[PDB]
RNA sequence: CUUCCGGGAAACCAAAGCUUUUUGGGCUCCGGGGGAAGUAUGGUUGCAAAGCUGAAACUUAAAGGAAUUGACGGAAGGGCACCACCAGGAGUGGAGCCUGCGGCUUAAUUUGACUCAACACGGGAAAACUUACCAGGUCGAACAUAAGUGUGUAAGACAGAUUGAUAGCUCUUUCUCGAAUCUAUGGGUGGUGGUGCAUGGCCGUUCUUAGUUCGUGGAGUGAUUUGUCUGGUUAAUUCCGAUAACGAAC
RNA sequence: ACAAAUUGCGUCUAGCAAUAAUGAGAUUGAGCAAUAACAGGUCUGUGAUGCCCUUAGAUGUCCUGGGCUGCACGCGCGCUACAAUGAAAGUAUCAACGUGUAUUUCCUAGACCGAGAGGUCCGGGUAAACCGCUGAACCACUUUCAUGCUUGGGAUUGUGAACUGAAACUGUUCACGAUGAACUUGGAAUUCCCAGUAAGUGUGAGUCAUUAACUCGCAUUGAUUACGUCCCUGCCCUUUGUACACACC
């Protein structure tokens, strides 16, 4: 049971609803607005699973006399390559992470995954070092070999348990109690290992189909093609 | 045993007896006189209203029945 | 000034940036939770005031930085109303009396309520009843057990005591409908008994108001803001209109 | 007023104007009320209730009493005053909201008697139909008074006569003829309110065996003054400040 099947609102999750992509990549490769959960929800929903880290209270002063709103964290992960994160503050736990968990699959990101010294089977843990920072809080992720799971501390390692990163090294300055800090900065680091211009990236691509362009056609219909 | 704050303790010793039961035993004094007329120890009701089955009081110059002890009063009031 | 399209906890900074991912242009001075304490003591300088050097015993879990949201609470600028004045009018506060609350006392003077938002209130205008308080009284209420057996286990009146009234409530002496076997024992039962600071309910005021919220965006690491405003006007978050979602919602 | 109601147009829109109507210059007050809250109040409104306490020797319960009313005193709501605009006598002669007895003593018409208080006898009425055309009060109209704690003012205490009810005693209330005190406009402080309103003036209902002296509604007589402003106590998320937690007590 759906029940309810999506509406394609953007023109982009028209496509994936009318199957002109078939891969996740595909907006990947051209930096699109994913903004429609229902999207990756097509691509991924097997092997998506949802963990918690905190539902922080948070609470505000007015006059009689406070108010308390809830920060909860969430963090979802396809268990090779894809990482996102979600936060939000509503009146009730219910509401937080009914609509947490769509925070998260919005901002799913693909993860680069790099032989650490010696490229044989399946690359595991990170090609380069890379440092996110949110907020004075700064998570070194650092090649190792195969075997050495995940350290670091039990949060981030969830975050890389379901990153499908396997055998990191990490290291945490700062205040590393504040768990928005220290989720999204790991969650900052992630998602570089494919902003860092390795050498390996150098010959380029013939540059471009830009699926608006590939599929104008069924944007310039008005009829909404089902299936 | 209660509680309260102020007064405690008039006792007034709270002694009600039920009933003494010092006298008045059960009608087993009786007699007959062999073949074959009996004797009716405490003799009945003359009052019509009963079926004389009462056992009417020994006392002093005052007796009653057994239906009701207060009334039937043996003085003899007359009514004329 | 404008911005990072750099950094920062932020406020910010064209350096407070290039402090990158365990970073590197040289060089020097300085900091290591808060106090104790720039104290104590020694050296040294000064006419002296004092300056430089400078501890610890002891005490302690926070102390501190920057920012948000709480005061259209003694600060500006707005905008209302007679539980605000002002221009008054009538008033009470004075007098006697009815009450209300206290305090007093008493056997008890049952009590709840104490600024607006307790006080001719609790609809609380009570001889009894109410009545919760005070004195005298009075009533009894469950069962399996159980022990008289039905040789009266009971229950009722006279009569003289006890009474406030006949309360055979008790009783001197009397007859009696006798059985719910009238039980010490389960323990439920009532309660105007306690806690409104354990509660439900309603009601009160906060607030005569005009004020709140939500998804979707851009704002922030975040608390949180934006929408929910500059102005004009309105009884008004009522509307034009800047129109930073609105079609919103109360 | 069912508002293009015209009006040297305000940011082209919400330029007051009183001007237009001639039942109508709102006929016009109420009810209604969000989010978040308070250790507000209510366990004594309830068979709403946690828990606590008690139960033949009750705090429960019915009876007879008592009290809740008692007093050197303090405090608030409120009553009639402190008088010639008045206190008396007379006459004239306007209400409205309402309410009223068949498992409870209501509304009372009529005659009659009684200083009165009331009482008797006989009706009406379950109510647009009877009480009831409720023919309310203050005020209007001639007189007595001649400001003199007076005839203003009726607390105060005797006495009998009464009513309601088992029962009236800092009293259940009510009648008469005595008794005439304080009180002469009330200090500092201080409440209320803008049109039929304020105040004066009654009446009904609510409780109620009888008891308003209070609370809700009703009508009558009917003003002064503002038509404003933010000094005042005020109150509303605008800006700004902080070292304020339970937030300037």
């Amino acid at each position: 049971e759906d029940s309810k099947e999506w509406v394609p609102v953007t023109k982009l999750g028209r496509l994936v609803r009318e199957g002109k992509i078939k891969s996740l990549e595909e907006i990947y490769l051209y930096s699109l607005p994913i903004k429609e959960f229902e999207i990756i929800d097509f691509f991924l929903g097997s092997s998506l699973k949802d963990e918690v880290l905190k539902i922080m209270p948070v609470q505000k002063q007015t006059r009689a006399g406070q108010r308390t709103r809830f920060k909860a964290f969430v963090a979802i992960g396809d268990n090779n390559g894809h990482i996102g994160l979600g936060v939000k503050c509503s009146k009730e736990v219910a509401t937080a992470i009914r609509g947490a968990i769509i925070l998260a699959k919005l901002s799913v990101v693909p993860v680069r995954r790099g032989y650490w010294g010696n490229k044989i089977g399946k690359p595991h843990t990170v090609p380069c070092k890379v440092t996110g920072k949110c907020g004075s809080v700064s998570v070194r992720l650092i090649p190792a070999p195969r075997g050495t799971g995940i350290v670091s501390a039990p949060v981030p390692k969830k975050l890389l348990t379901m990153a499908g990163i396997e055998d990191c090294y990490t290291s945490a300055r700062g205040s590393t109690g504040t768990l928005g800090n220290f989720a999204k900065a790991t969650y900052a680091a992630i998602a570089k290992t494919y902003a860092y211009l390795t050498p390996d990236l150098w010959k380029e691509m013939p540059l471009g189909s830009t699926p608006y362009q590939a599929y104008s056609d069924f944007l310039s219909k008005p009829t909404p093609r089902l299936h | 045993a209660k509680k309260r704050k102020k007064k405690n303790y008039s006792t007034p010793k709270k002694i009600k007896h039920k009933r003494k039961k010092v006298k008045l035993a059960v009608l087993k004094y009786y007699k007959v006189d062999e073949n074959g007329k009996i004797h009716r120890l405490r003799r009945e009701c003359p009052g019509e209203n009963c079926g004389a089955g009462v056992f009417m009081a020994a006392h002093e110059d005052r007796h009653y029945c057994g239906k009701c002890n207060l009334t039937f009063v043996f003085s003899k009031p007359e009514e004329k």
